[PDB]
Formats: structure tokens, C-alpha cells, sequence
């Protein structure tokens, strides 16, 4: 089957995050019985199934999130046959709750400053 | 606030057209000095010939992709490390076919 | 954020008298932190001489064309934002003919 | 009468600074009285006298130091016919204890990421 498209993310929170995709185009092949979710911890490359059988309702609330890490997201459609390519993968979204995220996202921080490199140029 | 651009925000779309190449610039500060690593659609990026990887010189590291192709479309995820600490920067890449 | 060339001794760059000297600094803080140049303690202002811009790739620009014997000395890249600044430092040496 | 050379700081330390430095060049014009020294706190601009009267010995301790900021240093000769032009500045001084400049010196930092900058280019 072919992969489900334009995966995002509906709530999201510290306990779970909601995650809904758009069906793929209809193939004729073999129905669609459901799909998988696939989670990824976003500096780790580890890839894990979230739904153990296949869900059919195109919305899904994903537990098992270590509190205040970033996780990215893909879905793989499933039919009689077998299962398809996973979509292409969401945008980052992280487990805190909305007041906490907000918090953080208008916070301030110090300066840095970077080593100031000197060159020559030719007039 | 080491917290990372494109994570905790929706990280940017940039558009590149078919065949021409596209270069991922990002700048990194840590001691002691933080080793990098790229990451595309949560799948490790390693050098090839048409995905090249180094440090520019004037400072930041440097990933670049040749002769763009629609398959190439993704985030693209720049991640760095030291003995204190991890953070990551994000970017999503669209490819403009002809 | 300590800053190069404030707790540890800063770099000397070396230029020859009459060519231009380009000095590249990379800043960052929430929010946009304003930046400005000093020369030996004294603020640099924007001259024919002096010109300061943003690089595109990022980060502040400060180019003082014609090097001269007199614009030796401390150079200090200062950033400072609502919650803190921050100062980079480098010592230019000019090479005469 | 000439600037003096070669501003250079001896001890450092929360309450005082000692800084010195080079004789200028000989003159018969008058012989030098003394010196003036000149403080200023790195990110601003302000030059502050620290001598009320000329000092003679060319080493100095510099007092009433904000602790943990960094200072820089100029000095002015003085002989009868008045006062000569600031020396080239100092390397900046931080007012800490040794310990705790070594201890910040060495001390790790978690890495910061900046934004990804994506341009187009063709060969």
C-alpha cells in the first residue's frame, strides 16, 4: 500500500501526543485493514512501533514518552498482503505540556559569543 | 537556553530546485568541542558522492546535498554532542520539480 | 557565554599596512541580541574607513579598510541582550613595507 | 612626554589588580614625575582616573573593582610641561580569584545549535 501522507501532530502533552495523517490514494489493491505508527526519539536514530495491531481510525494518541524529549513521527498503511513504506516524517514535537512549551519558547537566554576570526582581503 | 532551532519551533521550509545543490550551513558552540552528526527523515546521513559533509572554514559545519532530486525532500536534522550535553537544529527541504 | 579573548588572552592577528582587515563574529542569545564594536576602550562608529554589517551566513561583520600603523590595538566584539552581554576581544598588529 | 609601553598586568584578584609596564623612550624635554593610571570596564566605555596624584613606580595595584567583571588599562606619563597620551590598552583583566578563573576556564559548556542556513547553488 501506498504511504499515508501529511502526518502532524493535533494535541500533544507530557503524558501523550496526538497525531493524526491523511489516507493514501486508493489503490484497489487489497483494503486498507489499518495502520502503524512509528515513533523516533529525535538525535537517536531508533525507530519504534507504537500500536502493536493495526489502528483504522486516522487520528492516535501515542504513549511512552520520556518527559520533555522531541519525538518525530511516520505511519505505515496495512493491508492482507502486507504492510507499505512509512510517510514521510512529521515536524518535531515535544512532550510538555502547552504552558511549559510556551514558557520555554519565550525565554530568555545570556549571549554568546563566538572567537573572533581576523582575515586579510585585497583592495 | 540551549534549546535548538526547528524543534521546539516549527522548523523552516526551504524550497531548492531539481538538479541544482543545496547547502545546509549551521554554526555550533560547546566546550569541550562537540562532535556533529546529520540525520535525514530520522535515518543517519553519511558521506557520499552526492552528499558531502565538512567544517567551513570561518567556523560552522557543513552538510551538502548535489543535483537535488524530489526524493531528497525531508527534515533535515543537525545534531551535536559533547560530554555535558546534546542539542539539535531542524529544517525541512522542498524540491521545485521542472 | 565567557567569551574568546575576555578571561583567556586574546589572539594577535597580523596585517600588512594598506590592505584591508576583516573581523567575522558569531552571536547568539533570545531575544536578538544588539551588538557594537570598541576599539582600544573607545566605541567604533561607522566611517568610510569602518564598516559594519550582518554576513549572510550569518553573523557580525566589522571591516576596517586600508589598515594603518595607528589601528593597532584591543578590539572587543560586544553583544548584549534583556538578559545579559557578552564580549569577544582580538589584538590586530599592523606589518609596515 | 611619549606613551608608555607594554601595559601588562603582574597579579590579579577579586579586590585588586597590579598592572605594569615599560618606560617610554628618553627625552631631554623633562624628566618624568610620574604616571597616571586609567581604568575601564570592558563593555563600556567609561575611562576612570585611578591615581589622584602621579605614581613614580612603575608597577601599580588597581582598587575598587566590581568582582567578576574585566577591566582593560592605559597609563599616561607626566613630567613638568603636563601629561602625555594614553598608552595602547591592555589585555582585559577579569577580577576573580585565580582558583575560580581556573575553575571557569575549565568548565564544561552544553552545546548550542544555531539555525540551519539552506542556499541554493549550482556547478
Amino acid at each position: 500500500p501506498a504511504a499515508p501522507l501529511d502526518v502532524k501532530c493535533l494535541e500533544a502533552n507530557k503524558d501523550y501526543i496526538i497525531i493524526s495523517w491523511k489516507q493514501p490514494a486508493v489503490d484497489g489493491g487489497s483494503p486498507i485493514l489499518g495502520y502503524f505508527i512509528d515513533k523516533c526519539e529525535v538525535g537517536t536514530d531508533s525507530w519504534s512501533q507504537c500500536n502493536d495491531t493495526p489502528v483504522k481510525f486516522a487520528r492516535f494518541p501515542v504513549t511512552g514518552l520520556i518527559e520533555g524529549r522531541s519525538y518525530i513521527f511516520r505511519v505505515r498503511a496495512v493491508n492482507k498482503m502486507g504492510i507499505g513504506f512509512p510517510s514521510r516524517v512529521s515536524e518535531p514535537v515535544a512532550a510538555l505540556d502547552p504552558a511549559e512549551k510556551a514558557r520555554l519558547k519565550s525565554r530568555p537566554s545570556a549571549p554568546w559569543t563566538g572567537q573572533i576570526i581576523v582575515t586579510e582581503e585585497e583592495p | 537556553g540551549p534549546l535548538g532551532s526547528g524543534i521546539l519551533m516549527a522548523p523552516k521550509t526551504f524550497w531548492v530546485n531539481e538538479g541544482k545543490h543545496a547547502k545546509f550551513r549551521c554554526y555550533v558552540m560547546g566546550k569541550p568541542e562537540p562532535e556533529i552528526e546529520w540525520h535525514w527523515e530520522g535515518r543517519p546521513l553519511l558521506p557520499d558522492r552526492r552528499r558531502l559533509m565538512y567544517r567551513d572554514r570561518d567556523g560552522g559545519f557543513v552538510l551538502k546535498v548535489l543535483y537535488c532530486q524530489a526524493k531528497d525532500r525531508g527534515l533535515y536534522v543537525c545534531a551535536a554532542r559533547n560530554s555535558a550535553g546534546q542539542t539539535l537544529s531542524a529544517v525541512q527541504l522542498h524540491v521545485k520539480e521542472p
